[PDB]
């Protein structure tokens, strides 16, 4: 029968630590798209 | 790789605002005393509710949207258990509180909603992101009262066809989500529209005693105008609540509605 | 916030009472896709 | 319009099988004694899980599929708290069933099942669809012993473009799921090759104690073959689990591989 799989929350966003004071990526929406 | 996030970076406060998988809480990173909204979903709860698709969206999405009118996300980390997103501060609370608190707003607040609302969507749809979930709940405000939406569960970039998800809120749902058919970016113009009403007038067109007449209602975009709401604010929803969506506006034409332009700053 | 609304429950799907004793469609699928 | 569907018009008997919203019943329509299978699905707990759309999917897809090898869904009906789906009935049970007696399948009755299944797959790919869901659990019997698939509810119409929704059951994930890329009609393929693996075996080649393991087995295409498993079923499997999608073979090329046509019947 249907059952939900358990996900490993591994997502393509960012988990990178970020210093914040103090510091062009929305393409990514353009190139996932551009995907064949 | 690199350093990654971790709970330990972050000095918690007072509870901003509660949510049925976990809070967000005021935020602060301990390296550059920087101030955060850190929102913690419980996975048992994501899992069993069935949303973690969603999640995955939100994060997914909002995270490579850049944009002063869409509130921040910085990044995301999980443990065992929760998992954290961690979220730009909006120092003014949500748009649906201040609209609580004045029952109604007057043309110029709307007007500057509406544009604020209307520039992140039209950076959304550039994206090819469509929103699905607008309404006064989804809507923060910033240090100078700038308009921010959030919430970001519901989104979906949708660059080539259509989407079939019946999803979004009661009253701000469109008639083709109802009507079962598949739908496209023209969902967040409609419901600009009812946000717009509900701004003006202090309820949404639509509402009901029950989710059976509303959907009605919806399906037969069957509303009125008080007599308060002038011409110029009559015109644009009728034009955002049109049931054919290819005749709802651009944002564009939303931006340089003469009532708009006559009422924004 | 995220919620969930709920359903209609009509779907574009087979709810007519059929006579069992006895009795081209599967096209549904190209004419769904080919909605413009 | 017509007569509609009416819990009034089916005589229910002994439960076939139990699900989490609900079960499937023997079920006999009046009007012409007719044996059909009733699943009974309770919306409060559909709606809880976060499945309706899961729900519709199976329905809208099940219920326009024609084939032999394929259980139908007559249509369906609602009424307050539930929804009852009418399908076919198979009186042989499960095949999860039938290799829990047996432990394991000889390479005869593998391969038959394989053309059965290679069949209905190659059918509904055909129509666009991709049922994602392939296990020995969603496979039914029929009078002469004829394998049908069911349990549409993960399945979904994909005409154009890929998919991205992590679905499925845990030793049959493609490791394309697992890693997060976009997935297209080849996961059925290589849930075909698990499948003719356990069926074999009488396991499933990536089993282990925890869903962490088997992921990263999966991912990694890391199983081994017991000594008894012939030169002719090695090929086929080890075919069908390519971790490039592109690499897995088309289906016309399961149904003329020599190790089918040698066994099948
Ligand atoms: C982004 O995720 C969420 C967003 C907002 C909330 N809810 C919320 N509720 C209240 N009052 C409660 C009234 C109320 C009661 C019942 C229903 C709705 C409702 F609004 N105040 C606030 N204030 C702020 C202020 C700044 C923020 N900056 C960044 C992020 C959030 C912020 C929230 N938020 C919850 C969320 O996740 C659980
Ligand atoms: C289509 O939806 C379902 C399909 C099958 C089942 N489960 C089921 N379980 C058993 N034994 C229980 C062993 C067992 C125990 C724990 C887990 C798995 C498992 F298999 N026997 C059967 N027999 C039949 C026979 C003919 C049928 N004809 C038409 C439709 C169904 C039929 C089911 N079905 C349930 C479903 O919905 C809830």
């Amino acid at each position: 029968g249907m059952s939900q799989v358990k996900s490993s929350y591994s997502y393509d966003a960012p988990s990178d630590f970020i210093n914040f004071s103090s510091l062009n990526i929305d393409s990514w929406f353009e190139e996932k798209a551009n995907l064949e | 790789g690199k350093r990654q996030w971790a709970l330990e970076d972050f000095e918690i406060g007072r509870p901003l605002g509660k949510g049925k998988f976990g809070n967000v809480y005021l935020a602060r990173e301990k390296q550059s005393k920087f101030i955060l909204a850190l929102k913690v979903l419980f996975k048992a709860q994501l899992e069993k509710a069935g949303v973690e698709h969603q999640l995955r969206r939100e994060v997914e999405i909002q995270s490579h949207l850049r944009h002063p009118n869409i509130l921040r996300l910085y990044g995301y980390f999980h443990d065992a258990t929760r998992v954290y997103l961690i979220l730009e501060y909006a120092p003014l609370g949500t748009v649906y509180r201040e609209l609580q608190k004045l029952s109604k707003f007057d043309e110029q607040r709307t007007a500057t909603y509406i544009t604020e609302l209307a520039n992140a969507l039209s950076y959304c749809h550039s994206k090819r992101v469509i929103h699905r979930d607008i309404k006064p709940e989804n809507l923060l405000l910033g240090s100078a009262g700038e308009l921010k939406i959030a919430d970001f569960g519901w989104s979906v970039h949708a660059p080539s066809s259509r989407r079939t998800t019946l999803c979004g809120t009661l009253d701000y749902l469109p008639p083709e989500m109802i009507e079962g058919r598949m739908h496209d970016e023209k969902v967040d113009l409609w419901s600009l529209g009812v946000l717009c009403y509900e701004f003006l007038v202090g309820k949404p067109p639509f509402e009901a005693n029950t989710y059976q007449e509303t959907y009605k209602r919806i399906s037969r975009v069957e509303f009125t105008f008080p007599d308060f709401v002038t011409e110029g604010a009559r015109d644009l929803i009728s034009r955002l609540l049109k049931h054919n969506p290819s005749q709802r506006p651009m944002l564009r034409e939303v931006l340089e509605h003469p009532w708009i332009t006559a009422n924004s700053s």
